[PDB]
């Protein structure tokens, strides 16, 4: 089947970014790798928006989690891993990796599915 | 094109 919205995720912290996508497969997955911003941020924040428009803070928000393992690092290099695997019920694995400490959290979000 | 910023 094919994804209920364009799903993606939110970089720069506010910011609207495209991963699945609609019209695509349902049984998706991919490990891509971002970088970090602000010096000293000892934590990166993966936002899961589902949209695609301009000027996103208003499209459908999956979820919001709070990773941690990058001491001072001025920028680039940070090594963010994220991996989202959409399943046919409806639901998103988020996974964000830091290089720095050995620290790294999942969470799992419904993408639209709910009654 | 995108990094990733906290706040």
């Amino acid at each position: 089947d094919v994804t209920p919205l364009s799903l993606g995720i939110e970089t720069m912290g506010g910011v609207m970014t495209t991963l699945i996508a609609k019209n695509t497969t349902i049984p998706t997955k991919h490990s891509q790798v971002f970088s970090t911003a602000e010096d000293n941020q000892s934590a990166v924040t993966i936002h899961v928006l589902q949209g695609e428009r301009k000027r996103a803070a208003d499209n459908k928000s999956l979820g919001q989690f709070n990773l941690d393992g990058i001491n001072p690092a001025p920028r680039g290099m940070p090594q963010i891993e994220v991996t989202f695997d959409i399943d046919a019920d409806g639901i998103l694995h988020v996974s964000a990796k830091d290089k720095n400490s050995g620290k790294e959290q999942k969470i799992t979000i419904k993408a639209s599915s709910g009654l | 094109n995108r990094l990733l910023l906290t706040g």
